[PDB]
Formats: structure tokens, C-alpha cells, sequence
């Protein structure tokens, strides 16, 4: 297990680690988070008490370096840092763990929730969506716009998701206008999967990352990207059987983890109703349709 | 966005535009089968594409052969319409292509958008206007060319005949809409109005009779009376 030690917590903040979260009072003797499962990506996220504007956070993989968090009184946020001096990380980490100043990543042994939400998410790909190569972790916040959003302002701070646009020449073959608009299998299989993503794992990883950025940061463009990638599959007549089975699993856990009270803003009624009840795959997402109907029937 | 009463006069400015009406693309006669079931028989159709400024009507004749062995014909018809409009645009020189194309039905928006992706600078628009272009097939000479076609075929008409020599396009369009509205509300009566006087004839190169200015005022009033009359017959007013 791994550790993200904190220099201090000078300002009151709700701290997020993956799907858990806890409140740290201003100048509380909080020195970071211990027992973080090696082997998954993770996300440590913040919402300041005094201003819930800007949720913000860092995606990281403990295998890629030793990371710590220090508040920056000038820029006014908790910043992720990498300490290249391994020995110093051990001493820094060992004092705080003996003085018990750290919260334990609180994973239940029956619980595969995080593995299931991040199954196909890789840091290497995260870092191509979030351009900032001088760091091994990736910063994200609520307000970052996506490349397609910028097409419809600062390019350095965008989310470079894969543009999906159903009324685009990329999506529509000359001579197959109707066929390709009504059945997006061409765009899904030849254009996106074979052409751009190479495999369905890479596709699902971006989708899963988009959902997580939407849920954890309220990042609106991520939510758009999430719904588009779902809708692209659901609107394809011809999808590999294994992809539909995994998609159902991916979505089931996303819907299961979603705060009941955030459903009105993170869930597009048209997309979901279309996907579960009107699309080619209306009958193929059994787990997802069951949880969606028993949890958010109002939406349907 | 959408064309309505606030911006009605944009039709007559000098940006090239076309109305596309797809109502008569896919036309059927429903009849009983020997087994007592019901079956359709398609008949020839037509795309009604019109420059409201010039009166140039590009009448694309949809022969029933284009439906053979096809499913979901009402849906195909929208995409067939879009295919043919995109072909017409592509056939025109660039200086003649429309800057906007206004569809009389919202269901044509996406078909036409998708077929015009090569033309991003052409605006595809709906309209809130209720235009009577479905009555285009009540114009004998148009109806004749459609029903006689043995193959796909485009015929070019001026739906204003020589009216623009004497009136403006705003006025020509208003006459046309009123003519077609009347033919749509009561075709027989409308045709009786138009052809009751044998001494006013339709020139071989025209669609409508050679009414003088004064006689068009009469006709236009009789057409309004007809539309008023039927309104009362309908609603019992
Ligand atoms: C700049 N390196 S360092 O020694 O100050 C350092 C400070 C704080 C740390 O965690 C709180 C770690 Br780990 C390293």
C-alpha cells in the first residue's frame, strides 16, 4: 500500500480520495492518506470550505512516483508534488504514520467498486487527455473545457477528449448518409475503434475517465464526453458481444456509484432513454437498465 | 435559426435561397388486397424546390422505381429528398448555390444537414410558416409531368410565370401562397375560379392563366373568399 503525505492543511477543505471523502478543519493536524491500493489509478480531490467554487484534483498512480501535497498560499490551492528523493519520502512518511496523523484509505475487502470504475483507465492515457507532461500526475477541475467545447479557450488547460460528432464528415461516409447516420457502426468500429482507439479497452478507459471527471468535479464537458461515447455504442447496430457485456458492467457501476442527489445534473434524460429503450442496444444492457430503472425511474 | 413572421422579408433579399418541400416525394394509394388486407401502391412523386425570389422551381420527379425493394419508405423519402437536393446544389455553379435552404418540415433538417456536410457555409433552416406547397400537385401542368414520367427526371419551371415583370417577388410569393392555400383548402372550387373564363388562357409556357392586373385582383379576392368560405364550412362559423 502507498501513501500521499500532506505538509499541512492550512485551510478548511473537504478532501476526496477516489470515492471516499472526509472534512479537514483549518489547521487540523492532518498529514495525508495512507494504505492506498497499489495497482489502480487514483484521484485526490478538493473542495475548499470557504469557497466550493472550483472542485479540483489530481489523478495519479502510486507506481509512477512518490507524490505529496502542499497548500500554496499564493495560488491558493492544494498542489500535488513529486518528491524524487526516495529516502526523504520514507522519513517524512514514517514520522506521520508513527504519530498517526494520516487517514487510511478505507477499502472494504468485499468492495471492487473502484477497480470497476477504473478498470480500463491508465495514467498514460490520462496524461494524453490532460496535457502537462512535466508532471506524472494530472490536474483537473470543474471548469476545464474540452477540445470540442473550445471548437464550439486556453488550449493548455483543456481536456483533450476524443471528439465525437455524429453530424461530421468523419462520422458519415459519402454515399451512406442515411445508413451511417441511423446506424453508427461505421463510425464506432472503423473510425473510432480500429482507427483512433485501436481497441475497446482504450475506448472504455476514456469513457470511464470522463464519467469520473464529471462525477468528482462536476466537469460539464466530461459528462458530454461520457454520454457521447455511450450513445455512440448504443446507436451502433453491430457491436462486438464482449463490448456490450463490458459496457453494461461499466455503466452499472457508474450508476451505482452516482450520488442519488446529483442525478439531475449528471444524467442526460434523452441519451439514457434513447439508449435503454429506443436504440439498437435497447435490450443488451440488462444490468444497467435494471439499476437505472430501480434507482432513477423519474428520469425514465 | 428558424424562419417565421418576424423575418418574413428575408425570402426576398438577394441571398440565394431555396425552400425544400418534401410532402409529395412519397405518395401512395391504399387499397384492399384480395385477402381483405390493406396494401399501398406507390405513385410518382416530386421534390418541390423553389427560389422564392426568382420563382425558379426545380421539380425533381421521384419515380416509383426508387422505392422498389426498400423498407421504411417514409423515412427513406426524407433521405432521398436530401440526396437529390444535395445533388442539385452540387450540379449548380457556386455562384448559383443557395446560401440557405429552408425545409418546410423539421424532419428534413437532419437528413439535409447530413447530406450537406460538404457545404458548411449553407444554412439549413426550418420555418414556423405553414406553407401550402403540398398543393403543388394541384397545378395541372406539374401534376401532368409527374404522372407521365417513366424514369427519374428533373423539370425546371417558373412558378410565377411572367408575374415578376409587373409585381415584386414579395407580391408574387403572396399571390402564389394564396393560390396554393386555396387549391389546398378546396381544389375543385379553386380550379373553377381559375379556369371559369375560357377567354383567359394559360400560355403553353405558363402554369397559370394570363390574367390582367385587374383580373388578378378579382381572382385574388375570389381566392380569399374561397378560403374564408371553407373555414366557415369547416368550423361551422
Ligand atoms: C521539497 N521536499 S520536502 O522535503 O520539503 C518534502 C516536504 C513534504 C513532504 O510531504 C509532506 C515531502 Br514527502 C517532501
Amino acid at each position: 500500500m502507498n501513501t500521499v503525505p500532506f505538509t499541512s492543511a492550512p485551510i478548511e477543505v473537504t478532501i476526496g480520495i477516489d470515492q471516499y471523502s472526509f472534512n479537514v478543519k483549518e489547521n487540523q493536524p492532518f498529514h495525508g492518506i495512507k494504505d492506498i491500493p497499489i495497482g489502480h489509478v487514483h484521484v485526490i480531490h478538493f473542495q475548499h470550505a470557504d469557497n466550493s467554487s472550483m472542485r479540483y484534483g489530481y489523478w495519479f498512480d502510486c507506481r509512477m512516483g512518490n507524490f505529496y501535497i502542499q497548500y500554496d498560499p499564493k495560488d491558493g490551492l492544494y498542489k500535488m508534488m513529486e518528491e524524487r528523493d526516495g529516502a526523504k519520502f520514507e522519513n517524512i512518511v514514517h514520522n506521520f504514520k508513527e504519530r498517526q496523523m494520516m487517514v487510511s484509505y478505507p477499502k472494504i475487502d468485499e468492495d471492487d467498486t473502484w477497480y470497476n470504475l477504473t478498470e480500463f483507465v491508465q495514467m498514460d492515457k490520462i496524461r494524453k487527455i490532460v496535457r502537462k507532461d512535466e508532471n506524472q500526475f494530472s490536474y483537473v477541475d470543474s471548469s476545464m473545457t474540452t477540445v470540442q467545447e473550445n471548437e464550439l479557450s486556453d488550449p493548455a488547460h483543456s481536456l483533450n477528449y476524443t471528439v465525437i460528432n455524429f453530424k461530421s464528415r468523419e462520422a458519415i461516409r459519402p454515399g451512406h448518409e442515411m445508413e451511417d447516420f441511423l446506424d453508427k457502426s461505421y463510425y464506432l468500429n472503423t473510425v473510432m475503434l480500429q482507427g483512433i482507439f485501436k481497441n475497446s479497452s482504450n475506448y472504455f478507459g476514456e469513457l470511464q475517465f470522463a464519467f469520473l471527471n464529471a462525477m468528482f468535479f462536476g466537469n460539464y464537458g466530461s459528462s458530454l464526453q461520457w454520454h457521447a461515447m455511450i450513445e455512440l455504442i448504443c446507436s451502433s447496430a453491430t457491436v462486438p458481444k464482449h463490448m456490450l457485456d463490458k459496457l453494461d458492467e461499466i455503466l452499472y457501476y457508474q450508476i451505482k456509484t452516482l450520488p442519488e442527489q446529483y442525478s439531475d445534473i449528471l444524467l442526460n434524460e434523452r441519451v439514457w432513454n434513447i439508449c435503454l429503450y429506443s436504440s439498437f442496444q435497447k435490450n443488451s444492457l440488462h444490468n444497467t437498465e435494471k439499476i437505472m430503472e430501480n434507482k432513477y425511474p423519474e428520469l425514465l | 435559426g428558424a424562419m417565421n413572421s418576424s423575418n418574413y422579408a428575408e425570402l426576398f433579399n438577394n441571398d440565394i435561397k431555396l425552400f425544400v418541400d418534401d410532402t409529395n416525394v412519397y405518395r401512395v394509394t391504399v387499397h384492399k388486397t384480395f385477402e381483405g388486407n390493406v396494401a399501398t401502391k406507390a405513385i410518382n412523386g416530386c421534390i418541390f424546390t423553389l427560389n422564392p425570389k426568382t420563382g425558379h422551381l426545380f421539380l425533381k420527379i421521384i419515380h416509383t422505381s426508387v422505392w422498389a425493394g426498400q423498407k421504411r419508405l417514409s423515412q427513406l423519402a426524407k433521405w432521398k429528398t436530401a440526396e437529390e437536393v444535395s445533388a442539385l446544389v452540387r450540379s449548380l455553379p457556386k455562384e448559383e448555390q443557395p446560401k440557405q435552404i429552408i425545409v418546410t418540415r423539421k424532419a428534413m433538417l437532419d437528413p439535409l444537414e447530413v447530406h450537406m456536410l460538404d457545404f458548411p457555409n449553407i444554412a439549413i433552416r426550418p420555418t414556423e410558416l405553414r406553407l401550402p406547397f403540398s398543393a403543388a400537385m394541384s397545378i395541372d401542368k406539374l401534376s401532368d409531368v409527374v404522372m407521365k414520367a417513366t424514369e427519374p427526371q428533373m423539370v425546371l419551371f417558373n412558378i410565377y410565370d411572367d408575374w415578376l415583370d409587373r409585381i415584386s417577388s414579395y407580391t408574387a410569393f403572396s399571390r402564389l401562397t394564396l393560390l396554393l392555400r386555396a387549391l389546398k383548402t378546396n381544389e375543385e372550387s379553386a380550379k373553377m375560379i381559375l379556369l371559369s373564363d375560357p377567354t383567359i388562357t394559360i400560355k403553353s409556357y405558363h402554369l397559370w392563366p394570363s390574367f390582367t392586373d385587374e383580373q388578378w385582383i378579382t381572382i385574388e379576392s375570389q381566392m380569399r373568399d374561397l378560403i374564408l368560405t371553407e373555414y366557415g364550412r369547416k368550423y361551422n362559423v
